């Protein structure tokens, strides 16, 4: 009835087109036929077609359609359709950050003369981990740094965080809970006898991965340690945790599927002919990328690898899997992109406007790869073409030091940690905005 | 190379 | 095994129950209501060409010829396939009115159409800040 009450209120002309003189309904089904494209081009042709294309249910379904789940809203006239508002508001974000004028980011100094080991972008804070022994909290929309977490003693290296609750892993063979408010340590968590280097926490349990080739399963509010899990040679360098298993990669060579409540290994993953160095788990299939250059996929169910991916030629540092696509990326300068069902590899990011050394770090999502790199860049992708779209940073001291370490991204705005070994770049966070006003 | 804990 | 309908013309139809039963509208009066098919909002030319579609059953090349048309035969097959219940037709004859849209520049759909840009100076240059792609 929006567009009832559009059509008695705006009373406009006489029309002598076919949708004008269909009963309003059959026009809706009819212009429902199209893409979004279309609707937006109909829209133009005259004030009848203006209002029937801004029928609400056209556009939730349009919505619903492109994975954008919630309206938008705002605060002669008009009625908007708050899906249409919802549908425009994203693809103009996508042309943002596509092809859209590159505002001078947000300057976030900070772990002078220090690397950042871990990032992590939640909401509007931004955590910082590093080598100093400090981590800090930052807001992504001042780019104020709110609170040091100081009270570690060796160097911070891996990081989780949920909402106001971070962990951090160090060289001091503890982890530590925060309150990122009030940038309290809650919980001091002993146990590991050797550094700590990979974590992942799922819900209100952490299971940390330590260069004494154990992992310990904490709970975040008590600070118990649940369980150890004990079977691996070599230290372990990635971890994922799902609540139902815990799968572990180690320099052993060796890829370790748990359950933890009995503290059992229930598989030992055999096939890596080098140090395992990035995991994916998804509850279905674990992904395991070596320093081997391989990658391998395997059934969490029965041990089975399912596919050993190959055409890398260099470790495979930073993995991302995401309804059976996943992106890799490599010392080769390179990122692939693969199809973990079928074991294609659909698109292997290089060309003319490729890496020129390692791939750092990596993020995706249905449009784009988001790369970064000791080139001191970090490239936008097509995710469907694998095309080179632009570089959204390029440090001045790219090609002499300057680098960049991890990238986090959310929808509208990309968080990039970058330095140097060698003072060529002040140690920072770059923060870039790709919202749109509206 | 990348960057990881000092060995200790 | 056949049944009869009359138009709104009063040209009385012979069709088999199995291609009328297309149609929901006929079904409902045959087997529920127990009628000779009174259909007062379709005429006969449109009726033969409805019963035409029916006994020949993501566009098929049979359909695109059928409605390779004029508009207003377009019009009375979506109007009739509504009144009817048929679900394929009415997609089908929707479908090729939304594909003369689909190369889309807002002049080109007037064109086509017959359309009068009813936008006032002002409001066209909105409208395009408005579905700005």
């Amino acid at each position: 009835t929006q567009v009832k009450h559009m059509m008695q209120v705006i009373e406009p002309q006489f029309q002598r087109d076919f949708i004008s003189l269909l009963p309003k309904e059959l026009a809706l089904y009819v212009l429902s036929f199209l893409e979004p494209k279309d609707l937006l081009q109909a829209a133009q042709t005259c004030r009848y077609w203006r209002i029937l294309a801004e029928d609400n249910l056209l556009w939730r379904e349009k919505c619903k359609e492109e994975g954008i789940d919630e309206p938008l809203h705002i605060k002669p006239g008009f009625i908007h359709s708050p899906w249409k508002s919802a549908y425009i508001r994203q693809h103009r974000i996508d042309t943002n950050w596509r092809r859209g004028e590159l505002k001078s980011p947000k300057v976030l100094k900070g772990h002078d003369d220090h690397v950042i080991t871990c990032l992590q972008f939640c909401g509007n804070r931004i955590v910082s981990g590093s080598d100093d022994n400090t981590l800090k909290v930052w807001s992504a929309v001042t780019g104020k740094c709110l609170r040091t977490l100081v009270g570690h003693t060796g160097g911070v290296w891996s990081s989780q965080m949920r909402d106001n609750i971070i962990i951090s892993g160090s060289t001091d063979r503890t982890l530590k809970v925060w309150n990122a408010e009030t940038g309290e340590c809650i919980h001091t968590l002993y146990g590991h006898t050797s550094t700590v280097r990979c974590m992942h926490l799922h819900e209100k349990r952490v299971v940390s991965g330590s260069r004494d080739a154990t992992l310990r399963v904490w709970d975040i509010e008590t600070g118990q340690c649940l369980h150890v899990l004990m079977g691996h040679v070599a230290a372990v360098r990635c971890v994922q945790y799902d609540g139902r298993r815990v799968v572990s990669g180690a320099y052993d060579f060796m890829v370790k599927v748990w359950d933890p409540e009995t503290e059992t290994c229930l598989h030992t993953l055999q096939g890596h002919t080098n140090r395992v160095y990035s995991l994916q788990f998804d509850g279905i299939h674990v992904v395991s990328g070596s320093l081997d250059t391989s990658i391998r996929v395997w059934d969490v169910e029965t041990g089975n690898c399912i596919h050993t991916l190959t055409g890398h030629q260099s470790l495979t540092s930073g993995m991302e899997l995401k309804d059976n696509i996943l992106v890799s990326g490599n010392a080769d300068s390179t990122v692939k992109i693969w199809d973990i069902k079928t074991g294609q590899c659909l698109q292997t990011l290089q060309g003319p406007n490729k890496h020129q050394s390692a791939v750092t770090c990596l993020q995706f999502n249905k449009n784009f790869v988001i790369t970064s790199s000791d080139d001191g860049t970090v490239k936008l992708w097509d995710l469907k073409t694998g095309e080179f779209i632009r570089n959204l940073v390029t440090l001045e001291s790219g090609g002499s030091g300057g680098v960049v370490w991890r990238i986090r991204a959310s929808n509208t705005k990309l968080v990039c940690a970058v330095g140097s070994r060698n003072g060529t770049e002040e140690t920072k966070l770059l923060v870039l905005d790709f919202d749109v006003d509206m | 190379h990348e960057e990881t804990p000092p060995t200790t | 095994p056949s049944i009869k309908l009359q138009s709104s013309d009063g040209e009385i139809f012979e069709v088999d129950v199995e291609i009328a039963k297309q149609s929901v509208t006929i079904k409902t009066m045959l087997e529920d209501l127990g009628m000779d098919v009174p259909l007062p909002n379709v005429n006969a030319a449109i009726l033969k060409k409805v019963i035409q579609w029916c006994t020949h059953h993501d566009i098929p090349v049979w359909d695109q010829e059928f409605l390779k048309v004029d508009q207003g035969t377009l019009f009375e097959l979506i109007l009739a396939a509504n009144y009817l219940d048929i679900k394929g037709l009415l997609d089908v004859t929707c479908k090729t009115v939304a594909n003369m849209i689909k190369g889309k520049t807002p002049e080109e759909i007037r064109k086509t159409f017959n359309i009068k840009n009813d936008f006032t100076e002002e409001e066209e240059a909105q409208v395009r800040k408005e579905n700005q792609w």
